[PDB]
């Protein structure tokens, strides 16, 4: 309306701020969406667990459940336990919801690690961002730990056994602090009745908090120094090109966020996890050959499995052995921040940068980054031991060693593969430059040559080979058809043809305007 | 860059192309030297031990021929 | 195509004899009757080379000579354009490792494996048969 | 209870030699590693597994440990008869159960 | 240089003649564990329905001609009387497919199964490898209706065409012989 | 360890399940009728017989292990189907 527009810019007259807003380009790149799903996840997290917690009781004093679950009428268990069976069997929707809740922290943490990958892998994370590299680190340890003790307020038998050992038994082995951080952590011993109230607090309220503030700080500092962008025609260190925000980004941004929800939504209603009833609430005495925690916490797992006992012994004290799981785990904490200071001290490279790097282009870091990730999987399949071995038929003392052994020479290999693998990309790139796209079309010569019909991306010498170019950081085409070259069928709709007229027309149509835009844009 | 050729690498000038040799010879060296110590305080059992020695051994060679082969001028 | 075609009825002729006789010396003078096996072996073997050797037959009968099937022939003859001929593609070993997975699932009975090793097959199949006819990303 | 017809493999640790009433053992059931239960007890090896990180324990070598991350043996409890009959304990654990800390066992 | 004898024709055509002896394997499969049935072969909890089979091999017939007709269509550069050929083929195979499923459904709720008797192992050893052909023409019809979408029309499709056309020919022989042995000679 | 499993105990009738805890096959532990009585054994066994036939309400289980099929599944759909969406929705070079 006009008198609404007109008094609110009577009364805040933004007018210019708000243009602009409008007027923000932002570059087009498939992969520059990897950290809206990771956002979209943390949205609906919130939504599912504000929900939530209207039904929840996060006590640990026991009762008798007498409810409709029959399989455990008479039967011992804490209040929150009940409580989630209370959500699980008696509210209408709850089951459903607290699925989506847990699908929904999977896809956070899976969509936080591909997003890492991405910003590591294209270089992104150099002189001029390397604070907002520091902040996703912070932000990914962040969720690690929260969705760990998010997992662990329905106090049952499994995610007992993983708090018992991974939190009471490492923190407890400590060297010096140790005991002390176990008894301020839980208020005594390991079952004591303060740690499920303490770590519902933690969940819902602090981490949180700490999570949405680093959110807000990171996108900011995204919105305010520019995004980056891969090197291609019109593209340079000191522009921007892509779509301005009003009529196209905030339509694309507002799709793929429904069509997320959309996804965590089938999966939440259609697979089922973590259900909690086939369990038991949790007792010091009962056990199963259940392990393994939700995927993110599963390399520390498999590195407690894999490790060799090495203890010490000296006077009237002791080491035990987790302590090396400990220790590794703070060192690749404190690693994780620190990678853009060390690759610049180490290269020695201090400008500014705007334009990406290509994979293929940085072989070094492209092999550190491939020997981390086998690293990584190597630690992951060793968490799952037991199902492995039962599953596929393997000796569990196999698969230890296998695991032990693989977790040192299995990285290099990939190294000197990635390495090697790079450089090959980069040759093919130059033999596509320095001759034309392969057309895959053979013939004969008279005096019984074969050839292989080239066809040139430039201009051609008077003896008709092609003048070879320079590579300039962006990719070249190897399939003759990603270029125009046999394509636009007939311009019906699937069963019944238009008119020859109309298909003339929306031909010459589209040709001009493809022709216009890639002018456009190389021309200037 | 510190250098290699871009007949070696043909896109050496658009990132980090180079590690020096001595860090992966060293590197092999700790492996194997872990791998031999990740036998101590045996647990009953002997097969896993000939699977060590092998892959320690097959590393110690590796690092020995190119470090030997890169001396006398075959490398580089 | 003369050649091709009277080999495979050379052996079509061969097999269909070898067929009936086994048929019947085996019908008779054999401890439970015929054999029923062999015999139908031989039959659709017969069947293969008889398929084989009728298509060669009938491209050949409506063709005119080709310069490889005449003698005194010039290489100024075959002079032209052969068809398309695939360059570089890396599909092949994807349908490989896809097969691979659903053969595993099949050993070590695991319908899930089979399900997704056949998720994967139609996948990379799809993948193959697209390649040189995709067309350029419509923005 | 182990069978009678070995009753001659068993290697009784230094200081447990009479914690045994006959064929009875009764050894504890938190791991010295990271404190799960040792419930997985094979009869025929007469072997002690943890399902948490697979650690294998010999409970006919006063439960060593023969794989796994575990490095420390499993407590034994000292055990007897009462007047009436009935299987009671000889007395406390010589050392603490469960995992390990700075100060000790 | 032209060679006029198409390539991708022979191969598949010699791919058919190795999937006829894939098929030779399992009729002497068949045809063995007969010859030792003595009596009424077929047990008796089996009765054969004759009202569910004929129907469904009348329409895998109608396939083969509606698939001769979509070939006739792509010799002729149109790849619209194509594309509504083989949808009806599609449609077709998918209602055979369909049937013999209900038909297995039926059978195995009171009476024969795998691990029940010879006779409904080699029965269903036999019938269900065909289904699973069948099923691949069904994907290959998919495939190229998708391929034709994507791209001018060309010599190249209409030899995919033709390539298809006669791989779902063999299906149908194939099927015609496995019911003629199966329902009527006995 | 070292080969040998605990089956599945989906194809066990209850006379099986019976005789089974009463004999202590290889490797498993015999259950006295003296340390578990009869009724406690009969419990089990109802037990065990609803753990292994009733349905799932929460949708398709997974396997009936923990989070690694869960893991699983998430990895090869939902990330599938999301980065699908991306490849679809923008755009590359
Ligand atoms: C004249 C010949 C006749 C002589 C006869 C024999 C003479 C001596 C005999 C002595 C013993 C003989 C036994 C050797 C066998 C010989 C056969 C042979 O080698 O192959 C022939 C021949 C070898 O060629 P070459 O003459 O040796 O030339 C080598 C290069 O040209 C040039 O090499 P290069 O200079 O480029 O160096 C390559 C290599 C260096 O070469 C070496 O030194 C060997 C390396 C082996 C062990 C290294 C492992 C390091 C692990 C440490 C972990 C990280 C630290 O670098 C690497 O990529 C190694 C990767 C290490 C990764 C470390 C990166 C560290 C990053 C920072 C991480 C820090 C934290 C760590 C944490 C990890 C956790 C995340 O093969 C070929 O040429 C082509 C092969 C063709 C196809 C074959 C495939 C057939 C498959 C069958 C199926
Ligand atoms: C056990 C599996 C678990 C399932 C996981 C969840 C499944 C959900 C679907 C996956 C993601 C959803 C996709 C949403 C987009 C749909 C819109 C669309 O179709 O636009 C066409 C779209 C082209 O859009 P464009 O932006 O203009 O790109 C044009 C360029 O020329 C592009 O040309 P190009 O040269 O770059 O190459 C094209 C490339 C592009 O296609 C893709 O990239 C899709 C695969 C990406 C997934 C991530 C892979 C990560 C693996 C590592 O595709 C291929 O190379 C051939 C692959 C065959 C795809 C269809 C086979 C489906 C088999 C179903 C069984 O291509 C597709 O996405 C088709 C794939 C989806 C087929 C439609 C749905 C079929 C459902 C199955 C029926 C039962
Ligand atoms: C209840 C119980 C059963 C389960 C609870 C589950 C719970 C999570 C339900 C959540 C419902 C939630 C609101 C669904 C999302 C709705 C979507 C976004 C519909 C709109 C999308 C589309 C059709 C229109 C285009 C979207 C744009 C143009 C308008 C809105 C818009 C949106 C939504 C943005 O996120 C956005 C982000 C960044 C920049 C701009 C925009 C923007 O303009
Ligand atoms: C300077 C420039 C030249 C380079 C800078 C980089 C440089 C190489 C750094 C030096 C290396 C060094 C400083 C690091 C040593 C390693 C670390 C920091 C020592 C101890 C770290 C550790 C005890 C703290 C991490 C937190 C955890 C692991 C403590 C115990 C622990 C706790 C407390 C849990 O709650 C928990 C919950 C679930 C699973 C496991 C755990 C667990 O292990
Ligand atoms: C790239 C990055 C790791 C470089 C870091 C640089 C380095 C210097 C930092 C120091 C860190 C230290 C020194 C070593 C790191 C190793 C490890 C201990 C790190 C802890 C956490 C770490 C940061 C997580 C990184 C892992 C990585 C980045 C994930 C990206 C994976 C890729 C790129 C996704 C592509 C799409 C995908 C392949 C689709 C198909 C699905 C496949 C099968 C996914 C594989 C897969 C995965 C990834 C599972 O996590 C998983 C979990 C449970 C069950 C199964 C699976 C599973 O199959
Ligand atoms: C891997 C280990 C070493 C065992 C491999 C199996 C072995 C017996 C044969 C491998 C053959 C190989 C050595 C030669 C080359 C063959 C070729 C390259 C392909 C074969 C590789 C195989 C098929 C890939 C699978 C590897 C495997 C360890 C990945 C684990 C995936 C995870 C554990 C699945 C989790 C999972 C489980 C465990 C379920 O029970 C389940 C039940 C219902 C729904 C979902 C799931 C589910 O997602
Ligand atoms: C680091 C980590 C990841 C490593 C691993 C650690 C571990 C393993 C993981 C975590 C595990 C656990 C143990 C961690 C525990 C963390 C714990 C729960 C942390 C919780 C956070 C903390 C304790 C909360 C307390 C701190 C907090 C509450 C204080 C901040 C105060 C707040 C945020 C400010 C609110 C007020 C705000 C809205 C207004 C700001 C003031 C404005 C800008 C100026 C005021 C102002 C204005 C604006 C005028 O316009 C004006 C006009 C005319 C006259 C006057 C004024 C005027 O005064
Ligand atoms: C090998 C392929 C064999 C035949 C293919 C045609 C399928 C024909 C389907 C008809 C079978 C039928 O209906 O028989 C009913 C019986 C009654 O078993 P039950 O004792 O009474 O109850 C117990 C039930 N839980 O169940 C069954 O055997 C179910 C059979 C399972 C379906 C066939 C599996 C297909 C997988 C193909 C492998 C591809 C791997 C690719 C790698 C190369
Ligand atoms: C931000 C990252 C978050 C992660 C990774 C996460 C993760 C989890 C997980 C995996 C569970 C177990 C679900 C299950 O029962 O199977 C859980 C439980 C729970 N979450 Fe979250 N959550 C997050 C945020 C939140 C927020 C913001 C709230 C509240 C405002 C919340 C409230 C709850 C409650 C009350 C439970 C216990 C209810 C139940 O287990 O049924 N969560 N969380
Ligand atoms: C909850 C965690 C995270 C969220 C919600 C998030 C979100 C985002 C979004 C939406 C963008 C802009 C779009 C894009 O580039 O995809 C972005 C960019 C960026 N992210 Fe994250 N991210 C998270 C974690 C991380 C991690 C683990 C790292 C490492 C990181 C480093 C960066 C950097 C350096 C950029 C700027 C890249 C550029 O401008 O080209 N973030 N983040
Ligand atoms: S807790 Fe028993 S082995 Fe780690």
């Amino acid at each position: 309306l006009a008198r609404q527009a007109e008094d609110i810019d009577t009364r805040y007259h933004p007018s210019a701020a708000l243009r602009r807003q409008l007027n923000k380009v932002f570059p087009t790149h498939w992969s520059f969406l990897l950290g809206e799903i990771a956002l979209y996840s943390f949205v609906v997290l919130l939504i599912t667990g504000v929900y939530l917690t209207l039904f929840f009781d996060p006590s640990m004093v026991d009762v008798t459940y007498n409810g409709v679950y029959q399989p455990l009428r008479g039967v011992e268990m804490s209040r929150a336990y009940q409580s989630a069976l209370d959500i699980s069997f008696e509210v209408r929707g709850g089951l459903f919801v607290r699925q989506i809740h847990h699908w929904a922290a999977l896809m956070f943490a899976a969509a936080i690690m591909v997003h890492l990958a991405r910003i590591f892998f294209t270089g992104a994370f150099r002189r001029p961002r390397e604070t907002n590299w520091v902040i996703g680190s912070l932000l990914l340890i962040l969720a690690m730990f929260e969705g760990y003790f998010g997992y662990s307020l329905p106090d049952d038998l499994l995610s007992g056994l993983g708090l018992r050992a991974a939190l009471s038994s490492i923190t407890l082995g400590m060297p010096v602090i140790g005991t002390w951080l176990h008894w301020a952590l839980f208020g005594g011993d390991f079952p004591g009745t303060i740690l499920i109230p303490r770590l519902y607090a933690l969940h819902i309220l602090l981490l949180p908090g700490i999570i949405l503030a680093l959110i807000g700080l990171h996108l900011a500092l995204v919105w305010f120094q520019k995004h980056t962008q891969f090197p291609g025609p019109g593209r340079t260190e000191h522009n921007v090109v892509g779509v301005r925000v009003m009529p196209v980004f905030a339509f694309k941004s507002g799709a793929f966020f429904a069509a997320i929800v959309g996804v965590l939504g089938l999966m939440g209603g259609l697979l089922q996890i973590n259900p909690i009833w086939n369990l038991g609430p949790y007792k010091p005495s009962q056990v199963s050959a259940g392990s393994q925690p939700d995927f993110y916490m599963m390399w520390t797992e498999g590195l407690a499995r894999i490790w060799p006992p090495w203890e010490f012994y000296f006077w009237h004290h002791t080491i035990p052995a987790p302590v090396w799981v400990a220790v590794i785990m703070g060192l690749v904490f404190v690693l994780l921040p620190a990678y853009p200071f060390l690759e610049k001290r180490f290269t020695g490279d201090y400008a500014h940068h705007n334009l990406l790097q290509r994979p293929r282009d940085v072989p070094v870091r492209t092999a550190i980054g491939a020997m981390a990730i086998a690293f990584y999987m190597v630690l992951t399949l060793a968490a799952m031991n037991d199902i492995i071995a039962l599953k596929f038929h393997i000796s569990l003392n196999a698969t230890t060693w296998i695991g032990r052994i693989g977790m040192v020479i299995l990285p290099p290999f990939v190294y000197f593969i990635t390495y090697r693998w790079c450089i090959g990309l980069q040759r093919s790139d130059r033999s596509v430059l320095e001759h034309g796209v392969e057309t895959g079309i053979i013939k004969r010569l008279p005096h019984g040559a074969y050839i292989e019909l080239h066809q040139p991306l430039g201009p051609v010498d008077e003896h008709g080979h092609p003048i070879p170019l320079q590579y300039q950081g962006a990719p070249l085409p190897k399939r003759m058809n990603k270029l125009g070259s046999a394509g636009s069928p007939g311009s019906g709709s699937f069963l019944f043809a238009d008119s020859a007229a109309e298909d003339a027309a929306l031909r010459e149509a589209g040709h001009a305007a493809e022709q216009r835009a890639l002018a456009a844009l190389r021309e200037h | 860059h510190t250098g290699v050729d871009v007949e070696d690498v043909p896109s050496a000038e658009w990132g980090w192309s180079h590690m020096p040799i001595g860090v992966m010879h060293i590197g092999g060296l700790l492996s194997a030297a872990f791998l031999l110590v990740m036998m101590r305080g045996n647990h009953v059992g002997h097969v896993e031990d000939w699977f060590l020695i092998g892959f320690a051994a097959v590393i110690v060679a590796l690092v020995g021929r190119n470090w030997w082969l890169r001396r006398r001028g075959w490398i580089r | 195509m003369h050649i091709e075609a009277r080999l495979f009825e050379i052996l079509t002729a061969f097999f269909a004899l070898a067929a009936v006789v086994y048929a019947v010396l085996t019908a008779m003078f054999a401890t439970g009757g015929v054999e029923w096996a062999g015999t139908t072996a031989l039959v659709l073997t017969t069947g293969l080379t008889l398929i084989t050797g009728t298509f060669f037959r009938f491209v050949a009968r409506r063709l005119d000579t080709r310069p490889e099937d005449y003698e005194d022939a010039e290489i100024s003859d075959g002079a032209g354009e052969l068809g398309f001929f695939a360059p570089h593609s890396w599909w092949p070993i994807l349908i490989s490792l896809s097969f691979s997975t659903a053969a595993v699932g099949a050993a070590l009975w695991l319908p899930w494996l089979i399900a997704a090793g056949v998720a994967f097959v139609i996948t990379s199949v799809c993948g193959l048969v697209f390649e040189y006819y995709w067309g350029p990303e419509k923005h | 209870r182990i069978k009678p017809s070995d009753l001659g493999r068993v290697v009784k640790r230094k200081g447990q030699e009479s914690f045994n009433f006959g064929e009875f053992f009764a050894f504890t059931k938190v791991c010295s590693h990271l404190g799960c239960p040792s419930s997985l007890y094979e009869q025929q090896s007469y072997r002690i597994l943890c399902p948490c990180h697979q650690s294998q324990f010999d409970a006919l070598h006063f439960a060593k440990p023969i794989f796994g991350p575990a490095a420390r043996a499993l407590a034994q409890l000292p055990i007897t008869i009462d007047t009436d009959g009935y299987l009671v304990a000889n007395g406390d654990f010589v050392e603490p159960v469960g995992p390990a800390f700075w100060e000790r066992t | 240089s032209l060679n006029r004898p198409n390539m991708v024709s022979v191969g598949t055509i010699v791919w058919l003649s190795s999937e006829l002896m894939f098929f030779a394997g399992l009729f002497a499969m068949y045809f063995t564990a007969r010859a030792q049935a003595g009596g009424a072969w077929p047990p008796e909890p089996t009765e054969l329905n004759l009202a569910l089979a004929v129907p469904v091999t009348l329409v895998l017939i109608a396939s083969s001609f509606t698939c001769q007709m979509g070939v006739f269509a792509a010799e002729r550069g149109d790849v619209f009387g194509l594309r509504r050929w083989y949808v009806i083929t599609f449609l077709m195979g998918l209602f055979f497919v369909l049937g013999q499923g209900y038909e297995y459904i039926h059978l195995v709720e009171h009476g024969t199964t795998i691990p029940g008797s010879a006779y409904g192992s080699v029965f269903y050893l036999a019938t269900g490898f065909h289904g699973l052909h069948v099923i691949g023409g069904l994907v290959a019809f998919v495939l190229l209706l998708a391929r034709t979408k994507m791209s001018k029309f060309t010599p190249a499709q209409a030899t995919a065409a033709i390539v298809v056309s006669y791989y779902w020919h063999f299906v149908d022989i194939v099927w015609i012989a496995l019911f003629a042995t199966i329902y009527f000679v006995r | 360890s070292s080969g040998k499993y605990a089956p599945d105990l989906a194809p066990a009738n209850e006379q099986q399940i019976l005789t089974a805890m009463l004999t202590g096959p290889q490797n498993m532990p015999k259950f006295s009728n003296r340390q578990l009585s009869f009724e406690a054994k009969k419990d089990i066994i109802a037990y065990v017989k609803v753990a292994t036939e009733a349905r799932q309400p929460g949708g398709y289980l997974l396997g009936g292990f923990g989070p690694a099929p869960e893991g699983m599944a998430m990895w090869i759909i939902g990330m599938v189907a999301a980065i699908g969406l991306a490849l679809w929705i923008g755009a590359r070079s």
